RNA sequence: GACCCGGUGAAAUUGAACUGGCCGUGAAGAUGCGGCCUACCCGUGGCAGGACGAAAAGACCCCGUGGAGCUUUACUGCAGC
RNA sequence: GGGAUGACCCCAGGCGGUAGGGGAGCGUUCCCGAUGCCGAUGAAGGCCGACCCGCGAGGGCGGCUGGAGGUAAGGGAAGUG
RNA sequence: GGUGGAGCCUGGGAGUGAGGGCGCGAGCGAUAACGUCCGCGUCCGAGCGCGGGAACAACCGAGACCGCCAGCUAAGGCCCC
RNA sequence: AGCUGGGGCUAGGAGUGAAAAGCUAACCGAGCCCGGAGAUAGCUGGUUCUCCCCGAAAUGACUUUAGGGUCAGCCUCAGGC
RNA sequence: GCUGUUGGGAAGCAGCGCCAGAGAGGGUGAAAGCCCCGUAGGCGAAAGGUGGGGGGAUAGGUGAGGGUACCCGAGUACCCCGUGGUUCGUGGAGCCAUGGGGGAAUCUGGGCGGACCACCGCCUAAGGCUAAGUACUCCGGGUGACCGAUAGCGCACCAGUACCGUGAGGGAAAGGUGAAAAGAACCCCGGGAGGGGAGUGAAAUAGAGCCUGAAACCGUGGGCUUACAAGCAGUCACGGCCCCGAGGGGUUGUGGCGUGCCUAUUGAAGCAUGAGCCGGCGACUCACGGUCGUGGGCGAGCUUAAGCCGUUGAGGCGGAGGCGUAGGGAAACCGAGUCCGAACAGGGCGCAGCGGCCGCAAAGUCCGCGGCCGUGGACCCGAAACCGGG
RNA sequence: CGGGGGGAACCUGGGGAACUGAAACAUCUCAGUACCCAGAGGAGAGGAAAGAGAAAUCGACUCCCUGAGUAGCGGCGAGCG
RNA sequence: AGAUGGUAAGGGCCCACGGUGGAUGCCUCGGCACCCGAGCCGAUGAAGGACGUGGCUACCUGCGAUAAGCCAGGGG
């Protein structure tokens, strides 16, 4: 039978026009008061995912 | 494609050969080879005989180095198969048609 | 031609590899598979896609962005699909949503936006919606837009 | 349903084939089952037998032995010539064997 | 009973065998490697020291995110009250 | 480098090897080639071979058995060692 | 400088994720262990193919394409085996 | 509180049990057959023709992870620089 | 379609002919278009069955404005409580169904359009019936790049049989003489079995314990060799004897060298595992989807799926649709740009063929082939155990 | 007048697990599948809108393709769809 | 003083022929898979069986005290 689409990624990440995968960034989802304004600042942006792991995110997403 | 590279290559032989009509055959076997011996066609040489008209299908049917078919199911592996190519202008005709 | 004639191009009918058929072939007894482990048993490894080995996956941890959609599910809403000028040049006279299809430019079931990337022809356009760029370019090369409702 | 034979006991039969080929007769009997005949001094065979009452002094005794069918032809009584059968339908209506060489009948 | 003769005639076991001893060596306990000693070929009745002898894919021990039985103020459910 | 292209020739250098990657081939069943060719002056299979070609897997040749089937160059598909 | 089965980059397929002896530097150990745990290297692993070391995976020598009843050498050896 | 023939009844998380978890068709901590079924097995084993070139790892990090796996490292092939 | 020919047999080779709407195939003493059964093309049913197509009946069918406000499917709709189905696992939870409680209305009615309210729309529950297109294959038939007696159904044969089990239930092994029995009269040794001649046959180590008859295994005869030797049994050199006709084959006396195969191992000849021996079965595949590579076709375009027609190993039609042509953003939305932002700032993810119109190349796409990945028993065999019905 | 029982699977209704997957496991999955029961038939079910759902449109039901592994569902885990 | 041959109870290798055994090759009524056709039976006693049944009859088939079979129509 046909693949299935992991939703657990297409809800996290992204596939460019390119070929690559990013996802959001880690960090900034609790426990943030004391945390830097730069840090926060930083982290409400996307990230190009590592080449590796980023062919395995695309590989789930066969149909995107 | 390949239907009309098939038959060009028996072009490039001269295996290739087309006629207006059968002369006088009617439904006998008899009654063609009388025809394919003054067409040249001696039994030398494995046939595709492709025509729509049926008593002509059906006369040569039977014979050992003879194809018929349909103009409207002429393959290449028929034509492959065979040493010669024959043809209505009918035939001919929607043949054309086909490749265009 | 002939039968015995016909060859497929080199390199266009490979063969395969059996595994397990002797020490000459290189590929016999373990069959290319290692010594012992998960990978060499039959059936083998979970999704190496995904997971790891146990600890928390790479894509689990990463934070999920936008909204995910409910029930019943998705909404309807007119959907717009842009072609860009340059790919209009070798119509002559008057693009509509149809045509713009049957050419293989507009996809059915979208409506039709024209975009500005190439350069506008004194053509009769009727679309769903222009660019800022795409009209500028298509007034002034003599053309006459046509918003749709 | 049934074993057709273009021969029937006893009519006269030509060995086509075999080693008796050529020699003439009549069939001395027909068997469907092995689609077999035997014709009269064809297929000859010496064959054994007890000191047995019936066989009294042991000895052999010459047997004529059966035939495949395909192995027989049968010979039109008109022109005399081994043939290939036919059917003709009377206005009985009833059907008749023909030589086809000759129009002739074979019963 | 065992042992000899006539009559019948199994078994587990068995990599293949042309299968000695000592001091050493070797995956650390050698008929099979090294050196030396010894030893003519094949058998029968015997004795059990070794072929880490046979048998049973160690009951012990740990390993497996194996199992199953029993237990409770482990967790969560069901009958029942 | 020749010559032009894998035509074969010359010079130089490389070529221990498990897991494993890669490449080029042999062989078995089957299909087109095949309404063809081989076959009773003997098919497939079987026993010998100190001969032939191949690095090798294997391919022919010959003799004995065997007694009705076998199947080329070139390609295709696998219940293929 | 270095044209090497050198290096950079993109991409496909893996296996490995149980190492071991030696040498030098340490810790742990008793300035024990064919002990153990790290570091540089080496070798066996995969070279249990060859010579030496009496015999012996890793000490000395030396990287086995094939054939010769030809020559020179390394470690080690030259009274006899 | 005996032994015994014959006809009967009670069964699978259920029956019986003067109690051993004994017995329930010669192995009962949950009978046997058939089915779900080719359950699962990160464990052991087994994996079949030839030649040719290169040729590893037993490390690090995380891992209810430690004899299994994800990424990197070391090997390989095609293309590019 | 006869003859002639070799042969046990002609269908083989030779000569001369013929049919063919039939040169599919199977038989005949071997290889047959024309010998037999058949094949193409045609024929055919008194009686049972069927009859979805044709003709004929019959039950059944049908108008319009006007007023009336009787009827329009009840413990039902509807509300809440407990559930089930739907992609929906309480979720914002509607819709369909209903076990418990309460409990209406008849067109100005009522259910619906994803809690709820309104606007706008769709429908008309609580009685029922209904062909075909769809699914399966005990049965009959056609056909295979399906098997060919360890294969193919468990059974090619007297098989769900013998045998195992109290019972459910388990479940085999076993095919072939020859063209034709012409299946060996009679005689001889023997109680017989069995054999020796005779005889049959083209062939009798085709003799029914039968086609071919391999290997382990057993035996008889012959050549070399062995009773002071030692050993993974072999390899190298030499010599003696035997055979075949400056060479080779078999054999082995002496001298040299030499630690089985496989497995698992840091490491085995290894006193670690597996295997007595031989022969046959026996393990990396398939379908869909994905991802690289590859041979081709077309190329800002490529391609059809179920199906319809055709064929009877004939292909063609079909454009619905899928991938691509534009991306960025959670989204509205803008768009060669867009997102965070007050920004004309900064940054993220993005944006642009070769020769002489032509040709050539290509993004992309389609079918093949190949390696690998996902889903399924997914390389093969193996648990102890769980569960359901008997 | 009718019913009762049989039929290889196929069909609808009343009931309805588990191994397994989630690399443990309880919600979840395996799946309303396997299995049991009643019924029917050559087919069975379904079927003439108190429907679908945004076209200001469609027009009973059944089946195949496609829509689409889209919308959505999910200890938003495995996976379901 | 010395040195060297011939023995083979049996064993071993090699060739020849046989015994056993039943692979291999050809064969095939049978089996497998797809497409089409066809599709219920039954108190008028089904499905499936027991016991019988022939002049002589162990089993298989066929049949039922009318028992390898009785009547009628069609085919041949
Ligand atoms: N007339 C025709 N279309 N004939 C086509 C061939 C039919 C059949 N296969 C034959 O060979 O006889
Ligand atoms: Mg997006
Ligand atoms: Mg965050
Ligand atoms: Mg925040
Ligand atoms: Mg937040
Ligand atoms: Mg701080
Ligand atoms: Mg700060
Ligand atoms: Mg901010
Ligand atoms: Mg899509
Ligand atoms: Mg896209
Ligand atoms: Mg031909
Ligand atoms: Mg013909
Ligand atoms: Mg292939
Ligand atoms: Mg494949
Ligand atoms: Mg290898
Ligand atoms: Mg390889
Ligand atoms: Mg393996
Ligand atoms: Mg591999
Ligand atoms: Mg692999
Ligand atoms: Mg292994
Ligand atoms: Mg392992
Ligand atoms: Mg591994
Ligand atoms: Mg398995
Ligand atoms: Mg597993
Ligand atoms: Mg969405
Ligand atoms: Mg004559
Ligand atoms: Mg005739
Ligand atoms: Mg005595
Ligand atoms: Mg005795
Ligand atoms: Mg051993
Ligand atoms: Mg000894
Ligand atoms: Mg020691
Ligand atoms: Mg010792
Ligand atoms: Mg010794
Ligand atoms: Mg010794
Ligand atoms: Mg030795
Ligand atoms: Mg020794
Ligand atoms: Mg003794
Ligand atoms: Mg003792
Ligand atoms: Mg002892
Ligand atoms: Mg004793
Ligand atoms: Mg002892
Ligand atoms: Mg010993
Ligand atoms: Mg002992
Ligand atoms: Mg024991
Ligand atoms: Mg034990
Ligand atoms: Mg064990
Ligand atoms: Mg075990
Ligand atoms: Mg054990
Ligand atoms: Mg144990
Ligand atoms: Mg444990
Ligand atoms: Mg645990
Ligand atoms: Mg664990
Ligand atoms: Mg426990
Ligand atoms: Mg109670
Ligand atoms: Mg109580
Ligand atoms: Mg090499
Ligand atoms: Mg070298
Ligand atoms: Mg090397
Ligand atoms: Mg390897
Ligand atoms: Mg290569
Ligand atoms: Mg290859
Ligand atoms: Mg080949
Ligand atoms: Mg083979
Ligand atoms: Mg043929
Ligand atoms: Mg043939
Ligand atoms: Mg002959
Ligand atoms: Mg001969
Ligand atoms: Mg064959
Ligand atoms: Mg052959
Ligand atoms: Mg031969
Ligand atoms: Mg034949
Ligand atoms: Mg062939
Ligand atoms: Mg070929
Ligand atoms: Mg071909
Ligand atoms: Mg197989
Ligand atoms: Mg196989
Ligand atoms: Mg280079
Ligand atoms: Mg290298
Ligand atoms: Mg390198
Ligand atoms: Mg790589
Ligand atoms: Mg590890
Ligand atoms: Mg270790
Ligand atoms: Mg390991
Ligand atoms: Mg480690
Ligand atoms: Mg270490
Ligand atoms: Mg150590
Ligand atoms: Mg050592
Ligand atoms: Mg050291
Ligand atoms: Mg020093
Ligand atoms: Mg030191
Ligand atoms: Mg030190
Ligand atoms: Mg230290
Ligand atoms: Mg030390
Ligand atoms: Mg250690
Ligand atoms: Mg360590
Ligand atoms: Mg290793
Ligand atoms: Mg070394
Ligand atoms: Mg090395
Ligand atoms: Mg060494
Ligand atoms: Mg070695
Ligand atoms: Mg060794
Ligand atoms: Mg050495
Ligand atoms: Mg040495
Ligand atoms: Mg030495
Ligand atoms: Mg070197
Ligand atoms: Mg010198
Ligand atoms: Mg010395
Ligand atoms: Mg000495
Ligand atoms: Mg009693
Ligand atoms: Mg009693
Ligand atoms: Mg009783
Ligand atoms: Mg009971
Ligand atoms: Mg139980
Ligand atoms: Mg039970
Ligand atoms: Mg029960
Ligand atoms: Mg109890
Ligand atoms: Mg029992
Ligand atoms: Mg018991
Ligand atoms: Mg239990
Ligand atoms: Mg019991
Ligand atoms: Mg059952
Ligand atoms: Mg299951
Ligand atoms: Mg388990
Ligand atoms: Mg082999
Ligand atoms: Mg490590
Ligand atoms: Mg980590
Ligand atoms: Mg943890
Ligand atoms: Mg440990
Ligand atoms: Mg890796
Ligand atoms: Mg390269
Ligand atoms: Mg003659
Ligand atoms: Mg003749
Ligand atoms: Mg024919
Ligand atoms: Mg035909
Ligand atoms: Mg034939
Ligand atoms: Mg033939
Ligand atoms: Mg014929
Ligand atoms: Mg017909
Ligand atoms: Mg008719
Ligand atoms: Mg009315
Ligand atoms: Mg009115
Ligand atoms: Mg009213
Ligand atoms: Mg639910
Ligand atoms: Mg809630
Ligand atoms: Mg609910
Ligand atoms: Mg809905
Ligand atoms: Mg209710
Ligand atoms: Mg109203
Ligand atoms: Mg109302
Ligand atoms: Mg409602
Ligand atoms: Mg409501
Ligand atoms: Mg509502
Ligand atoms: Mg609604
Ligand atoms: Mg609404
Ligand atoms: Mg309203
Ligand atoms: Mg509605
Ligand atoms: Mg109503
Ligand atoms: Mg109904
Ligand atoms: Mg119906
Ligand atoms: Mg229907
Ligand atoms: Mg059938
Ligand atoms: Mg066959
Ligand atoms: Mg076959
Ligand atoms: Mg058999
Ligand atoms: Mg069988
Ligand atoms: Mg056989
Ligand atoms: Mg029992
Ligand atoms: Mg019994
Ligand atoms: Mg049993
Ligand atoms: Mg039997
Ligand atoms: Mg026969
Ligand atoms: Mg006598
Ligand atoms: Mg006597
Ligand atoms: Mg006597
Ligand atoms: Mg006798
Ligand atoms: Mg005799
Ligand atoms: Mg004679
Ligand atoms: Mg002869
Ligand atoms: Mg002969
Ligand atoms: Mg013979
Ligand atoms: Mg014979
Ligand atoms: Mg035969
Ligand atoms: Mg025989
Ligand atoms: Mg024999
Ligand atoms: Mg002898
Ligand atoms: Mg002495
Ligand atoms: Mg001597
Ligand atoms: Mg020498
Ligand atoms: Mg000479
Ligand atoms: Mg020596
Ligand atoms: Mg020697
Ligand atoms: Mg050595
Ligand atoms: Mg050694
Ligand atoms: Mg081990
Ligand atoms: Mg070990
Ligand atoms: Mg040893
Ligand atoms: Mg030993
Ligand atoms: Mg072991
Ligand atoms: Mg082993
Ligand atoms: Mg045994
Ligand atoms: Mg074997
Ligand atoms: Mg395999
Ligand atoms: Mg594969
Ligand atoms: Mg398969
Ligand atoms: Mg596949
Ligand atoms: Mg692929
Ligand atoms: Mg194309
Ligand atoms: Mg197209
Ligand atoms: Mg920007
Ligand atoms: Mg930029
Ligand atoms: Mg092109
Ligand atoms: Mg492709
Ligand atoms: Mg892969
Ligand atoms: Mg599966
Ligand atoms: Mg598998
Ligand atoms: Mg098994
Ligand atoms: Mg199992
Ligand atoms: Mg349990
Ligand atoms: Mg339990
Ligand atoms: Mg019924
Ligand atoms: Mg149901
Ligand atoms: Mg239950
Ligand atoms: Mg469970
Ligand atoms: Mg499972
Ligand atoms: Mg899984
Ligand atoms: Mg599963
Ligand atoms: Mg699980
Ligand atoms: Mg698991
Ligand atoms: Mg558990
Ligand atoms: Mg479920
Ligand atoms: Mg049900
Ligand atoms: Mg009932
Ligand atoms: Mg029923
Ligand atoms: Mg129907
Ligand atoms: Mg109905
Ligand atoms: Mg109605
Ligand atoms: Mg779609
Ligand atoms: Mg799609
Ligand atoms: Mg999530
Ligand atoms: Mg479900
Ligand atoms: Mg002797
Ligand atoms: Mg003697
Ligand atoms: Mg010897
Ligand atoms: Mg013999
Ligand atoms: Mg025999
Ligand atoms: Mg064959
Ligand atoms: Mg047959
Ligand atoms: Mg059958
Ligand atoms: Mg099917
Ligand atoms: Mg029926
Ligand atoms: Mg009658
Ligand atoms: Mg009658
Ligand atoms: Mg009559
Ligand atoms: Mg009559
Ligand atoms: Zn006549």
């Amino acid at each position: 039978p046909k693949m299935k689409t992991h939703k657990g990624a297409k809800k996290r990440v992204k596939i460019t026009a390119s070929g690559k995968v990013v996802a959001m960034k880690t960090g900034k989802r609790h426990l943030n008061w004391q945390k830097s304004g730069k840090e926060i600042r930083q982290k409400g942006r996307k990230f190009v995912l590592a080449k590796p792991e980023a062919e395995r995110i695309k590989l789930l997403l066969p149909y995107e | 494609k390949g239907l009309a590279m098939a038959v060009a290559d028996r072009a490039r032989e001269g295996k290739l050969l087309l006629v207006e009509a059968f002369a006088g055959v009617n439904g006998k076997t008899k009654e063609f080879l009388a025809w394919a011996k003054e067409a040249g066609l001696d039994g030398s040489e494995s046939v595709l005989l492709v025509t729509g008209n049926e008593l002509v299908r059906r006369a040569a049917r039977n014979l050992p180095w003879v194809v018929t078919l349909a103009p409207e199911g002429l393959n290449v592996y028929d034509i492959v198969r065979t040493e010669r190519l024959v043809m209505d202008l009918d035939a001919w005709e929607v043949f054309q048609n086909r490749i265009g | 031609m002939k039968l015995s004639d016909l060859r497929p191009n080199p390199g266009a009918n490979k063969r395969r590899k059996r595994v397990g058929r002797g020490p000459g072939s290189g590929h016999g007894k373990t069959a290319t598979r290692g010594h012992k482990g998960q990978k060499s048993r039959s059936g083998g490894l979970k999704d190496p896609r995904r997971f790891e080995g146990g600890r928390s996956t790479t894509l689990m941890r990463l934070p999920k962005r936008g909204m995910q959609g409910q029930v019943p599910g998705e909404i309807k809403r007119p959907r717009y699909q842009g072609v860009n000028l340059k790919d209009l040049a070798r119509f002559e006279g008057e693009v509509t949503p149809e045509l713009l299809v049957r050419a293989g430019l507009l996809k059915k079931g979208y409506r039709l936006k024209i975009l500005g990337e190439g350069e506008a022809k004194p053509l009769k356009v009727v679309a769903h919606a222009f660019s800022k760029s795409a009209l500028e370019k298509l007034k002034a090369a003599g053309g006459e837009p046509v918003l749709l409702e | 349903m049934r074993v057709k034979m273009h021969v029937k006991k006893g009519d006269t039969v030509l060995v086509a084939s075999g080693k008796y080929k050529g020699r003439v007769g009549k069939v001395k009997e027909v068997l469907p089952k092995k689609y077999a005949v035997i014709v009269e001094g064809v297929n000859i065979v010496k064959k054994a037998v007890r000191v047995s009452p019936k066989y009294p002094q042991g000895g052999f005794i010459e047997k004529e032995a059966p035939l495949h069918a395909s192995k027989v032809r049968p010979i039109c009584p008109a022109c005399g010539k081994p043939t290939r059968v036919r059917k003709k339908f009377l206005e009985n209506g009833k059907k008749i064997r023909v030589c086809a060489k000759c129009g002739g009948a074979l019963d």
